[PDB]
Order: C-alpha cells, then sequence, then structure tokens
C-alpha cells in the first residue's frame, strides 16, 4: 500500500558475515553528526592517543584512545557568516601536526586547532571548500580546493604561501585530488581525469598528464567520486583518473609506466608490489605495481560501497557505507572478520591507528575497533 | 577481372542498379580487388547496407549484402514519466526512427545518448538498453529497456564569497519563507540545473537593485555527492561593494521628447544602484517613443560605474524610429468569423502613427472578446520605410459546445428530464446559441435564446429570448400551483464607449395559473394585486400578461473571455412595467466582476462575486413573489439547497388543494400539517444582499493540458435575502425578513473544470452560520 | 444629435510644423523621405502626391484633421506643400 | 488496419479499399505500402492514391503532406498537375469549410488564407501545367477565386470606411486595386475611396476617383 | 460505432468554381492610372483542354 509508491536502485549488502578473528570494539565514543551528506573529505584521525576527532556540526573532540573520553573538546560552530551560522563542515580531513589540528572546511577555512585544547591556533581561508585533506609539510598546508587551487598555508601561524590552480575538474566535479608531496613536488590528481606533479615550493608544474575521462562529454562516476589523489610510492606516480582509470606514471615527467584505463577503481592502496584496490563492484583486487597483474582479487566483497583497504590485526581491513567493517585476508580476497559497529554506513576509512581501528561514519561517529 | 553479372543478395531500399551504381565496378566495368573493397565501402556508403560481401564468380561479381533499412517499429520498456517519444527523440538524436536504416552500431548511441539525457533529465541513476528485434526480410523492431533507478535532488546551495547579504535570505528571496516556528510553513525541493541558472540572476537582481554594480558571481562548484542524488553547489560570488546610481546623462536621438525621456530617468544621484530600475527606465522611454509612433526605439543605458565613491553614472543612449510605422494592419485566424468583427475589436488604426498600446488595448479588447482561445498578432515591419509595419493580428478562435443537465430519472419513472445546451457562437457565426428546457409532469418548459451580437453596425445584439413554461407542479392534477407562463424577451445592447455598453429590452410575461398555494406571501402580493384569493384553499387562479420594460448597462475592463486575471466589470440590469401590463412594478439589479491580483503571477487574484436586487410595485401593486429574490444552492451562498436564503411564508390553515395528496405536498392542507403551517423554503425577498468571495488558485499537481481554463476557487460565502414587503403580524410567530440582518455564512472551494462542454464548476461548502429556513447541501453539484 | 459620451477615433500620418520646414517645393521625393519617411497615402493616380493627411474624431460637433499633400513631379521633385486643416 | 503482408498483396488490398472506399483501411494499406516497403513500383501511384485517399478520407493537409511527399517522391511525374490541383483542392477545403452556410452565414468575409494558397496552386497548376486536364478547372478556380478573394478585402476596405480611417480606405481600396482591379468589389470600393478623399477635404482627389468611377466602374 | 469514413473521386463541392466568376473589370482613366493585380492574383487563363467537375479524375 504505502510501500507501493516508491522506486529503487540496487546493491548487494553484506556477503560473508565473518568473525574468524572475531572483531569487537576498542571503544565507542561518538563525536556527533559527522561526515554528513555533502561531498566530504572529513575523516577521523588518531594521534597522541588523544583522539583529535571532529564532526561537521562544529564539534571537535580530543577523545582518549582507550575509551574515547574527552581530553579536550571544542566546537567550530562559528557564530556569524553569510549563512548566519558557521559550523565545522569540513572539506578536509583531520591533519594533526604539531600543536595544530589542521582541518579544511566547506566554510572555506583551513583551521589549525591547538591539540592541547582544540582552540584554533590559526585558521586561514582557502578558495571555497577543499577537494583535499590538509597536507602539512615544507612550512605549507597543501590544499587542492574545489577550485583546483593547490594552496600553501603557513602551518605554524597561518599565511598563504602560494595558491596555484592546477587541475580544476571538467564540470566542477568533486572527488579527492589531494596534493601529495613527492620528491619535493606536490603531486595532484584532478577530477578532470588527469594527474600532475608540481614543484610544491612555489606551485611550479613538473608535468601534467591527462590519464582518462571525467564527467563532461564522457559521462562517468557520481556513484563514487574517484580519488585522482596519487599515492606516490616511489618515482612512479601511482594514481587514478576520474573515471577510476588507474595509472602508474613517472614522477618527473608523467611518462606512464603502465596504466589501467579499464579502472573502475574507487579506492586504491599500494600494498607492497600488490596494488590493493576497491573497484566499482566494491571488490578488492591486488594488481601489481608494474602492471595491472592481478595478484589476487575478491568476490566476498560485492556492491558494498566500501572504504579503502587498510591493514589491522593481520588482515586487510575495509569498512563500507553499509557500516560493515570487514577483515579481508591480505591475500586472495577472503574475509576473516566482519564487524557492524556502525549506527550508520562508514563513509570514512578505518583508521588503523594507535593499535586500534578508529572510524567515524556520518552519524556513526567515533567508534574504535580491536578484534 | 570484368563482371558479367553482379549478384545482389538483399538490398530492400537501395535499388538493383542503385546498388550497382554505388558499386564503383558496375556490370561491364572491370573488377579490381581494390574495386571490390571499394565496392564494400561505397555500398557501406549507401547508408543502408549493414554488411556488404563483394565476391566474384571469377569476375562475375557476387555482392552479398546485409541490410539496414526500414526499422518497422521501435519498442520502449521502462519508459517512465520521461516520455518514450522524448526517449525516441534522443534516439532521433542518435539518427534513428521508424522506417529507417538500422545500423546496429548506434545501439549504445541511443543508450549513452539517453543516459547523458538521463543526466540532464534531473536524474543520474537512469540507464537504458536498446534491443534490436528483427522484422520481415530486413526489418527491425527496436526494443528499448530503460533502467531508470532514481533521480537527483538539489539539497543546498552553498554560496561562498557572499559579503553583502546572507545566502539564506537570498534563498528566501528566491522562493522561501519559514517552516513552523509557530509561524509560516513552506514546501519541498528537487534538482534541475536551470533552476540553478534562474536563481543566480535572482541572486544578481537581488544585488542589482541594492547597489552592487560590481557584484559578480565568481564561480560555481556543484557537489558531486557520491550518490547521484545529492546536489549541493559551492557558488563563488563577490558583492564587489554597494553601488549608487549617481546621475543620468541620457543622450542620443531622444526624438524631441528629451525632458520626457529625462522624466522617466529622473533618479536620485547617490541612491543605491538599482540596475533593475535602470532597464525599466529604458523601457519607459521605449513605450514613450513607441506611443509616439517610433516602433523601434533604441534606448541604451550605460552605468559608468564609479567605484571611487562606489557609485555608477548612467549614460543613456536613446534612438527612436519614425512616427507612422502603422502603415496598415493584417488579420489572420479569422477563417470562422469575418475580418471586420476582429477588425472592429481594435484601437490601432491604419493611416496612423503608432500608438503602442492601441495595438494592445485592441488585443485586450480581443482578450475581452471571448470568441477566442488565443490573442496574438504579428506586428511585422514591412521593410522599405520607417513608417511601415504590418500588424498581422493572428489569433485562435473559440472552442464551442457546452452542456448542462438535470435528471428526473426518466423512462424508469415518468418521462421527466432537464435539458440544456450551449453552442458558444457555433462556427464563429456571431450567433451565440444557448438553449434549455425541461418536460416533467410538474412542468413542460420551453426556452429560446440566441443573438447576433453585432447584427447591425452599431453593435446590435439582436437578442430575442422566448419562453413557454407549461408548468403545473402536477401531483395528480392542477391542484398545487399551476402556472402556464409564456411569452418573449427581446433585448438589445449598445456601446456607449469602448468599455461601456448600454442595454434595454421588453418582456411579455403571460401567465396562466390555477389552484395557487394557500399561503400568506402568495396571497399577500395577490392582495396587492387587487385580488383576495382563498386563504384556506388552493382553488385560486391567476392570469397575468405582464408587459415589462427591461434595461441595463455594462462596464468591461477585465482581461479574458474565459480565464480573466485582472480588472473590473460592472453589469447593470433591471426592469420596470409599462401600460398594458397586468401588474405595475419594477425590479432592479446589478452584477459586478472586479479582479484584484494578490499574486502578481495572477495565480491568486481576488474575485469578488456579489449580487444585489430590489423591486416593488410602481404604485398600488407589488413586485410579485415570483420576482422576489432568492439565494442558496448554486447561488453566491452555496453549500445550501436551492432557495434557502430568504423570507419564509406561512400556509393558511388549509383544506384540500381542490385535490390534496393524502399526507403529501403539505401546505397546511386537510391531510396533515394543518392549522397555519409555515412555508419553510425561501419564498423570496423583494430585496437581496448576497456575496461570494472567490480566488484564483493554480493547480500545482495537475497536468496543465487543460488548466488554462481550470480554476480551483476557494470562497467564504455569505449574505441575506429579505423582503421589504414582508409582513410581521402574518409572520408574527414565523420567520420575519423585513431586515437584512439575516447574514448567512458558508465557506469552501469551487472547482471550475474546462471540459469540451465548457467550464464545469463544482462546489463543496459547509454553512457555518445560517438563518431561518435554510437547508444545507455541502455536496454541491453545479454546471 | 445630442451625444455626450462616445468612443473617439484618431488617424495620424501627419506632418509636423518641423516636417513642413524640413522640406520645400523643389526638394526631391527622397530628400523629403529622408526627414519624413513615406506618407501612408500617395497618388498612384497622377504624380507623386505624397499625402500626409491627419484625421481625428474629438466628439459630436467638430472634427480634427490636417490634410497635407506633398505633390512631387514625375522627377519626384516637390511642387506643392498643401497645408489644409479640418474642413 | 496497417498490414505487414508483402506489398503487392497490400497493394491489392489497397486498390480494393480505395474502390471499396474504405479510406480508414485504404490509407493504412498505402501507408504500409510506401513506409514499410519503400520500393513499390506503384509507390508513385500509391502516393498518387495517398493524395487521393487522404483527400478521400478528407485528410486535406495529409493529402498536402502526401502532395509534398509526391513533390519529393515524383517531381518528375505527369500527375503533378494532379498535385497542383489537389494542392489547391486541399487549400480550397483548407480555407473555409464550416457547416454555417445553410443558415445564411458568410465565409468569404472570413479569411481567404488557403484560398490565397488555392489561388497559388491553381495558378501553379495553370503555370506549371497550363495544358493538363486539371488546368481548366484550375482556371475555373482562379477567376472564381479572385472574386472570393475580392469579398474579404472588400470587407476590409469597407471596414476603414466604417472606421473613418479614410487613408486606410484608400490603402485598402487601392490595396484591392493593387490586388484585383477586375472584380466587381473593386468597382464598388472605388466610391469609398471617392468618399475617403472627400471626407478628408481632398474633394478634388475625390473627384479624381469620381472620374476613376467614370472609367473603372465601366 | 457511428463514426465512419467514405468519399470518392471529384473536385470539391463548389461546382460554382467550375464557372470562374464574372469579373467586372476596371479600366483606369487617363492621368488617373492605378496599379494592377499583384500577389497571388495571377491567372494564366487556360480553359484550353481540361476537365472540370467529376470529369477531373483524381487518383
Amino acid at each position: 500500500l504505502f510501500n507501493s509508491e516508491e522506486d529503487v536502485v540496487k546493491m548487494s549488502p553484506l556477503p560473508t558475515v565473518e568473525n574468524q578473528f572475531t572483531p569487537t570494539t576498542a571503544w565507542s565514543t561518538s563525536v556527533g553528526s559527522g561526515i554528513g551528506n555533502f561531498y566530504s573529505n572529513l575523516h577521523p584521525a588518531l594521534a597522541d592517543n588523544v583522539v583529535y576527532a571532529a564532526d561537521r556540526a562544529g564539534l571537535v573532540k580530543a577523545l582518549n584512545a582507550d575509551d574515547g573520553k574527552e581530553i579536550w573538546s571544542v566546537s567550530l560552530a562559528e557564530k556569524d557568516g553569510w549563512f548566519s551560522k558557521e559550523p565545522a563542515l569540513l572539506s578536509g580531513g583531520v591533519t594533526v601536526s604539531g600543536g595544530h589540528v589542521y582541518i579544511g572546511s566547506e566554510k572555506a577555512q583551513v583551521y589549525a586547532l591547538n591539540t592541547s585544547d582544540g582552540t584554533v591556533a590559526w585558521q586561514t581561508k582557502v578558495a571555497g571548500e577543499a577537494l583535499s585533506r590538509p597536507v602539512v609539510s615544507d612550512g605549507l598546508v597543501l590544499i587542492h580546493t574545489s577550485n583546483g587551487q593547490l594552496q600553501a598555508l603557513n602551518e605554524a601561524d597561518g599565511a598563504v604561501k602560494w595558491t596555484v590552480n592546477l587541475d580544476m575538474p571538467s564540470l566542477s566535479l568533486r572527488g579527492e585530488s589531494a596534493p601529495t608531496t613527492a620528491f619535493g613536488a606536490a603531486v595532484v590528481g584532478g577530477d578532470n581525469g588527469r594527474v600532475s606533479a608540481v614543484l610544491m615550493e612555489q606551485g611550479q608544474m613538473i608535468w601534467q598528464q591527462r590519464i582518462s575521462q571525467a564527467t563532461g562529454s564522457t559521462e562517468i562516476d557520481r556513484l563514487s567520486d574517484v580519488d585522482t589523489t596519487p599515492v606516490v610510492v616511489n618515482g612512479v606516480v601511482f594514481a587514478l583518473a576520474y573515471n577510476g582509470n588507474l595509472t602508474a606514471l613517472d614522477l618527473r615527467s608523467g611518462q606512464i609506466m603502465w596504466k589501467r584505463e579499464l579502472g573502475s577503481v574507487n579506492d586504491f592502496i599500494v600494498d607492497g608490489n600488490r596494488i590493493y584496490l576497491v573497484d566499482q563492484n566494491d571488490r578488492v583486487m591486488a594488481l601489481t605495481i608494474d602492471g595491472g597483474v592481478t595478484l589476487w582479487t575478491q568476490s566476498d566483497l560485492l556492491h558494498r560501497l566500501l572504504t579503502s583497504p587498510v591493514l589491522y590485526n593481520g588482515n586487510l581491513v575495509v569498512g563500507d557505507s553499509e557500516g560493515y567493517l570487514h577483515w579481508i585476508n591480505v591475500e586472495d580476497g577472503r574475509f576473516v572478520a566482519q564487524q557492524k559497529v556502525d549506527s550508520s554506513g562508514f563513509q570514512t576509512e578505518p583508521v588503523a591507528a594507535d593499535g586500534k581501528l578508529l572510524i567515524q561514519a556520518k552519524d556513526g561517529t567515533v567508534y574504535s575497533i580491536t578484534r | 577481372f570484368v563482371v558479367k553479372d553482379i549478384h545482389f543478395e538483399g538490398l530492400q531500399r537501395v535499388a538493383v542498379g542503385a546498388a550497382l551504381l554505388s558499386m564503383p565496378v558496375r556490370t561491364g566495368d572491370t573488377v579490381n580487388d581494390e574495386d571490390i573493397s571499394n565496392t564494400i565501402r561505397a555500398l557501406f556508403a549507401t547508408g543502408n547496407f549493414e554488411d556488404v560481401r563483394v565476391l566474384r564468380d571469377g569476375d562475375t561479381l557476387l555482392v552479398q549484402v546485409k541490410e539496414r533499412p526500414t526499422i518497422a517499429s521501435i519498442t520502449f520498456s521502462g519508459n517512465k514519466s520521461v516520455k518514450d517519444d522524448m526517449l525516441k527523440q534522443n534516439l532521433e538524436a542518435s539518427g534513428v526512427r521508424v522506417g529507417e536504416s538500422l545500423d546496429r552500431t548506434t545501439i549504445a548511441d541511443i543508450e549513452k545518448g539517453l543516459e547523458d539525457f538521463y543526466y540532464s533529465v534531473g536524474k543520474y541513476s537512469a540507464s537504458v538498453k536498446a534491443v534490436v528485434t528483427p522484422l520481415p526480410r530486413n526489418r527491425v523492431d527496436l526494443k528499448l529497456v530503460f533502467q531508470e533507478g532514481v533521480s537527483a535532488e538539489i539539497q543546498q546551495i552553498n554560496i561562498v564569497g557572499n559579503h553583502a547579504f546572507t545566502t539564506d535570505e537570498l534563498i528566501s528571496h528566491f522562493q522561501l519563507r519559514d517552516e513552523v516556528p509557530w509561524w509560516n510553513v513552506v514546501g519541498d525541493r528537487k534538482y534541475q540545473k536551470q533552476k540553478l541558472a534562474g536563481d543566480l540572476e535572482t541572486l544578481r537582481s537581488y544585488y542589482l537593485d541594492r547597489g552592487y554594480a560590481r557584484f559578480n558571481i565568481d564561480s560555481t562548484q556543484v557537489s558531486l555527492t557520491p550518490d547521484k542524488k545529492g546536489i549541493y553547489v559551492t557558488v563563488n560570488i563577490t558583492e564587489g561593494d554597494q553601488y549608487k546610481l549617481s546621475g543620468v546623462e541620457v543622450s542620443g536621438n531622444l526624438a524631441g521628447h528629451s525632458a520626457e525621456i529625462e522624466q522617466l530617468t529622473k533618479i536620485e544621484p547617490g541612491e543605491l544602484y538599482n540596475g533593475t530600475k535602470v532597464t525599466k527606465m529604458e523601457d519607459d522611454i521605449k513605450k514613450l517613443l513607441g506611443r509616439y509612433g517610433y516602433a523601434y526605439p533604441r534606448v541604451q543605458s550605460m552605468p559608468e560605474i564609479n567605484d571611487a565613491d562606489k557609485t555608477v553614472k548612467l549614460r543613456v543612449n536613446v534612438d527612436a524610429g519614425n512616427r507612422f510605422y502603422v502603415r496598415k494592419i493584417r488579420f489572420e485566424g479569422n477563417d470562422t468569423s469575418k475580418d471586420a468583427v476582429l477588425r472592429r475589436e481594435m484601437r490601432q488604426m491604419e493611416g496612423a502613427w503608432l500608438g503602442s498600446d492601441l495595438v494592445d488595448q485592441g488585443k485586450e479588447r480581443l482578450n475581452r472578446l471571448g470568441f477566442f482561445e488565443t490573442v496574438d498578432t504579428d506586428t511585422q515591419r514591412v521593410p522599405g520605410s520607417p513608417d511601415q509595419v504590418d500588424v498581422v493580428y493572428k489569433v485562435k478562435e473559440r472552442n464551442t459546445g457546452s452542456f448542462n443537465f438535470g435528471i428526473g430519472y426518466g423512462t424508469e419513472s415518468g418521462v421527466s428530464f432537464q435539458a440544456g445546451v450551449q453552442q458558444d457562437n457555433w462556427l464563429g457565426t456571431g450567433y451565440a446559441v444557448g438553449i434549455n428546457g425541461t418536460k416533467n409532469d410538474y412542468q413542460t418548459y420551453a426556452e429560446l435564446s440566441v443573438t447576433n451580437p453585432y447584427f447591425t453596425v452599431d453593435g446590435v445584439s439582436l437578442g430575442g429570448r422566448l419562453f413557454y413554461n407549461d408548468f403545473q407542479a402536477d401531483d395528480a392534477d392542477l391542484s398545487d400551483y399551476t402556472n402556464k407562463s409564456y411569452g418573449t424577451d427581446v433585448t438589445l445592447g449598445f456601446p456607449i464607449n469602448e468599455y461601456n455598453s448600454l442595454r434595454a429590452g421588453l418582456g411579455y410575461v403571460h401567465n396562466s395559473l390555477s389552484n395557487m398555494q394557500p399561503q400568506v406571501a402568495m396571497w399577500r402580493y395577490l392582495y396587492s394585486m387587487g385580488e383576495h384569493p382563498s386563504t384556506s384553499d388552493q382553488d385560486n387562479s391567476f392570469k397575468t400578461d405582464d408587459f415589462t420594460f427591461n434595461y441595463g448597462w455594462t462596464y468591461n475592463k477585465l482581461d479574458r473571455g474565459y480565464f480573466p486575471t485582472d480588472g473590473s466589470r460592472v453589469n447593470l440590469t433591471g426592469k420596470v412595467t409599462i401600460p398594458g401590463s397586468d401588474n405595475e412594478y419594477y425590479k432592479v439589479t446589478l452584477d459586478t466582476a472586479t479582479y484584484v491580483p494578490i499574486d502578481d503571477d495572477h495565480k491568486w487574484v481576488v474575485l469578488g462575486r456579489t449580487r444585489w436586487g430590489y423591486g416593488d410595485g410602481l404604485g398600488g401593486k407589488e413586485m410579485p413573489f415570483y420576482e422576489n429574490f432568492y439565494a442558496g444552492g448554486s447561488s453566491t451562498v452555496r453549500g445550501f439547497q436551492s432557495n434557502t436564503i430568504g423570507p419564509k411564508a406561512v400556509y393558511f390553515p388549509h383544506q384540500a388543494s381542490n385535490y390534496d395528496p393524502d399526507y403529501d405536498y403539505e401546505c397546511a392542507t386537510q391531510d396533515g400539517a394543518k392549522d397555519l403551517c409555515k412555508s419553510d423554503d425561501a419564498v423570496g425577498g423583494n430585496a437581496m444582499a448576497v456575496a461570494s468571495l472567490e480566488f484564483i488558485t493554480p493547480t500545482p499537481f495537475i497536468s496543465d493540458k487543460y488548466a488554462n481554463s481550470v480554476r480551483t476557487s476557494f470562497f467564504w460565502d455569505m449574505g441575506t435575502v429579505w423582503d421589504t414587503n414582508w409582513d410581521s403580524s402574518q409572520y408574527s410567530g414565523y420567520p420575519d425578513y423585513s431586515d437584512p440582518s439575516n447574514i448567512r455564512m458558508s465557506a469552501g472551494i469551487a472547482l471550475q473544470w474546462m471540459s469540451p462542454l465548457g467550464p464545469l464548476v463544482f462546489s463543496y461548502a459547509q454553512p457555518f452560520k445560517k438563518y431561518d429556513g435554510d437547508k444545507a447541501e455541502q455536496f454541491q453539484f453545479n454546471i | 444629435e445630442r451625444v455626450v459620451y462616445r468612443p473617439d477615433i484618431n488617424q495620424g500620418n501627419y506632418l509636423t510644423a518641423n516636417d513642413v520646414s524640413k522640406i520645400r517645393v523643389g526638394m526631391t521625393q527622397q530628400q523629403v523621405a529622408y526627414a519624413l519617411g513615406t506618407p501612408l497615402m500617395s497618388d498612384p493616380f497622377g504624380t507623386n502626391t505624397w499625402f500626409y493627411v491627419f484625421r481625428q474624431q474629438p466628439g459630436h460637433e467638430g472634427v480634427t484633421q490636417q490634410t497635407l499633400t506633398l505633390t512631387f513631379n514625375s522627377s519626384g521633385v516637390l511642387t506643392n506643400i498643401d497645408n489644409k486643416p479640418a474642413l | 488496419e496497417v498490414p505487414d503482408n508483402p506489398p503487392n498483396e497490400i497493394y491489392a488490398t489497397a486498390q480494393q479499399k480505395l474502390q471499396d472506399g474504405n479510406w480508414r483501411q485504404a490509407i493504412t494499406q498505402l501507408e504500409a505500402l510506401d513506409n514499410r516497403y519503400p520500393f513499390g513500383p506503384y509507390s508513385q501511384q500509391v502516393q498518387l492514391d495517398l493524395i487521393y485517399a487522404y483527400y478521400k478520407n478528407a485528410d486535406l493537409p495529409l493529402a498536402q503532406a502526401a502532395i509534398d511527399r509526391f513533390i519529393r517522391l515524383n517531381p518528375t511525374h505527369p500527375n503533378i498537375d494532379y498535385v497542383m490541383y489537389m494542392r489547391g483542392l486541399t487549400n480550397m477545403a483548407l480555407d473555409d469549410s464550416a457547416l454555417q452556410g445553410f443558415f445564411g452565414v458568410d465565409r468569404s468575409d472570413r479569411d481567404p488564407q488557403h484560398a490565397r494558397a488555392a489561388f497559388s496552386d491553381f495558378s501553379k497548376l495553370v503555370r506549371g501545367y497550363p495544358n493538363s486536364q486539371y488546368t481548366t478547372d484550375a482556371t475555373k478556380r482562379l477567376v472564381f477565386l479572385k472574386d472570393r478573394l475580392a469579398k474579404y478585402e472588400y470587407s476590409v476596405a469597407e471596414y476603414y470606411t466604417e472606421r473613418g480611417a479614410w487613408v486606410a480606405v484608400v490603402n485598402r481600396v487601392e490595396g484591392m486595386l493593387r490586388d484585383y482591379p477586375d472584380t466587381q468589389a473593386t468597382r464598388d470600393a472605388l466610391p469609398l475611396m471617392e468618399n475617403a478623399y472627400r471626407q478628408m477635404q481632398m474633394n478634388a482627389q475625390a473627384e479624381k476617383v469620381a472620374k476613376i468611377i467614370a472609367a473603372n466602374s465601366s | 460505432c457511428s463514426s465512419d469514413s467514405r468519399y470518392k473521386r471529384q473536385v470539391s463541392g463548389d461546382e460554382a468554381y467550375l464557372e470562374a466568376a464574372p469579373l467586372a473589370e476596371l479600366h483606369a482613366p487617363a492621368g488617373m492610372i492605378l496599379p494592377v493585380t499583384s500577389g497571388d492574383y495571377a491567372i494564366p487563363v487556360t480553359n484550353g483542354s481540361g476537365a472540370v467537375g467529376k470529369a477531373l479524375d483524381i487518383r
């Protein structure tokens, strides 16, 4: 009756409820209303066992990494603005370097919250929201914004060093194109489907390489915004194009060592010589680092809306946006454990930190997992 | 090799020689193996040959062909509210149709072309698979699966770089108000990128008036929320600063109207810059030069935006045309009525300079015409002179035919029915025909009504109305109030102005009665008739041949013939008696129609419908009780039965009606209800004061195929009918209505429905304040 | 009759006093037509007699009219500026 | 109604239901003829029959659409004189066809929109085929149709005689004389222009029209 | 169903249009020459051999 008025799409949720190393929680201390409905790059971080965690509703915590008790707590709910109120609303992840919790916001601010209390020891604006977590190095806070601007904010006191537009997406798309520092150069992807290494110390282009397609005249992913953010383990830049299309290319020239222009790759990590990667089927697959040679793949994960495959307690850990943490065999794609600790779907990656597995979903904010 | 015969294996649109001609090696031309491959591609260049296998029998060519042509059908599956012909049109954008070359390569071109269309639908979770289904001898059905999952939705517009206002007040001044703070309440939201395109200038025109000539929207970043649903947008703007209009320095060809053009651009220097006012003031000059004949006036304002004091300086560059642009005019869409009917509905004449609104008032007169569906023109400049424009008034005429019905359940009972039909100037004759009538046992009613509204050149509305009510109110015989009423009504209208038109007519009211109702207000007027008919009996007859003189006048400044939205109308109509009448009286009335738009989109316009009436004798008589006024039912106070609001007569203590139905049709009669019963139905007041307060209301959930003349229309209905001729000792222990303090009240909505049988109105109204002898019909059925 | 309230009818195609002074007997059709355009009536019958003839109905008694004929010759050169008011 | 048979069986049932007069069914053969099987040897005659059967189903602009189809299919054809007739023969019935005539309501003061277009085609007949079987009746159309096109714009020329727009009388009356100075309506619009100048104190120009009445009304 | 469809071969029911209306001509007097037929109004007069009425076969 009332059921007959709606319309649906499809996913295949939780194959293999597994507890072979039976997961539990390390603690659960939920921050608030976290990662939200925006395109969000806010994710939990775990530092000093003083769990500097934040939501998008202002509230930034320092929980304690045994029970999640507040070592400090603040709120970035600023009391004024052109929405008449300004919460945290973080377009960047939690970057804790020094006495600064650097977080980039959709209030266009990249704060740096003092890790003893959480008070903003500096904040400096970026061009609108960020496509990027704050990347803090060389005296800079590397933000690649939604406007494509590789920005450099002074990580000690707050001062814009160089705001350099490199790769704005084709239709102002979203997705992570975070500026990674490699070989002294800020290496940026771009949801134009490209990737580029750029001399970070002024924003000077080392090279720009179009890899493959983005949205606009070749209509691709809005089911999962593909991180073109390159994981540059060594001078082969390993990255994705915005259509998921994986690439391995030179860091000083962008010359392609190999590339999967077949990539439906959502998340991707270089696990040794086996690039472990979440595809659009939400399967984990171990391609090589010198090819797309599948060292192993996964069928136990299938249409899951996964996070990135991380490692914790000897298993390949990946949560999903159905809120089910999973512990994959680090080899051929079998679960060892699976955990629903979520009150939500885990939009953010399992932060395998401090000997725990820290998480924060959109409303399933900070739990932490041991097995 | 040289071919002696080309083997043609199936072509089906390209002919045998036409294939052979597309072969660069024809029969008799020498075969080369490069010509064979040239035969492949150039028969692939037929655009109809799916596969071409050019072989040869040594030299004798064997061209084995597969065929693209006629796609005999195209099937759609999953073709939801986004219509399959639009799904065919992106397939037609893929070059595909029925009866066509089917290259089987454009399958995904249909699909991804529709999936990109599905992106621009408002969805993104929407796919499509095209399926080839072969039909006889080359032909194909194109089946089409459409996998449409879900649609995208605009969630929140994050307008960054906003340094003058807040984003939310802009969103309030785009569309919004609050939602239950113990205050006002608002609605819902969805995605379309053109609403994004519209509000950004609603953003800018919110800046353009408050100052802000260097307001600029810097950039825009739609959030690709990874769901294909969440449309947040990060918009970069910059207010620049507030700006002032600090002076008008209008220049150019001001056509000798320079003070006037300056008067339209009389501004306050230093007043916060209103660019929206500035372009208006340009249009002020354009209609000024337009009404001065210059049909094509250049007016070019230029704010020299002086950022040094945060002001602007209005240069204006004006350049008018010439005066006598209306050389001649044309008339089209007058295939059903003549030109001179539509030609006389104008205020712009040829041989004149342009009065810019004389075209429009005549088009408003054509909007006030009512024999139309559209009012348009083609004001085309005939090239060759700056005094040369043809105004080709092309309009669409009337949709005719209208019906009304009542039922007496005939042929399952006594043959009893109520008829009535309206022809709405059938075929544009200039003859509006509406004819009704009914034959029951109670009545056999006849009526005629038609007019040529323009039968002579001065707007002679040649209207002769007829009537023959063979009305008896038969219970079994002529016992309860026979009235055989018969005669005519010839009436004429004449325009005293372009919006003012008079009326006058005459009535012949020949009535034939018997055994009238044994009651006061019946006999009381008949006591004023000089009769003293029997109180206690229905044995009393009446023959009146009333010779009456009718009159009236109308005002008409109110928009449309069948869906108006603004203006006012007054409609006087009354009557009086003359010598030769069998009764001396008057009866005066008036109708009004004034439209006040609260919404300036005119989806919400005040529509006040109220009715007045008064009538008495001309000395020594009364106005009849059958001409006394009533209300209730379909009236301006609905939610009632018919004739509820009004004075309530009293049956005298009555016997047989010359035949009394035994304990039926009670009139204080011999069988039941005796000894001074009160007539509970509204027998009529000789004065009237009733009202209905209606509103235009749009239908935001209805397919607007027909809503151009569909008006949902709420009301609060109230009023009285009362007799200034009412007794109060005859009605001592009975309803007295000598005063208009009988203010009834109802409220509800009218549902006007445009059928091909005209507008069909329906009502529900709950009367929450009533007076004596009112009856309530909430389920109100009208036509 | 004795009517007091009526619709009222104008009819332009006039020439202003500026328009008469722009032109002269001896001026061509075109030098007239550069400042005045064409009239909305000429003489097809006979020569180029350019009629800028104003009319207007201001009420029951009296009538408003400026009948002005610009008679150009076969060469289109102006030969008459015939200013003629109502009646 | 539309068959998917072989076309000559469809053409057999076509020329049946034309001579049967089943134009609900005859067209659906002839449409299944040329649309499904656009290689009919009779597809000129089908499209000849289509202009016919559309007009024989009173599908006047579809006869005109099949005309433009036959203009596109056979611009080399001996029955474009047919087309040039059936063009205007549509545009006769395209222009004024109401049931209002039996009761005495005019339709020539109504617009000659396609009666202009019928005059075009019945001239395009007697231009493009001035010899044909269709060219005589089209000549019988035109001299009659000029008089039908007389009475519309005569009622326009009388309208500015009603309006008092006396310049617009002459612009319509000579506008009639620029259109048809051979109809009786033009002889009788000629006093209105003769009136028009006379009301505009151009009595001399009016009495010029009186000598124009002395010649053109003769 | 009372909705039907049938019509056979003829020119239209205005057989008055087989008769080509007597046009009362207008010869301009000298010095008062008026323009002539323009626009659609052009009749290449050929009632030279051709069918009117039912005899005009349409097919």
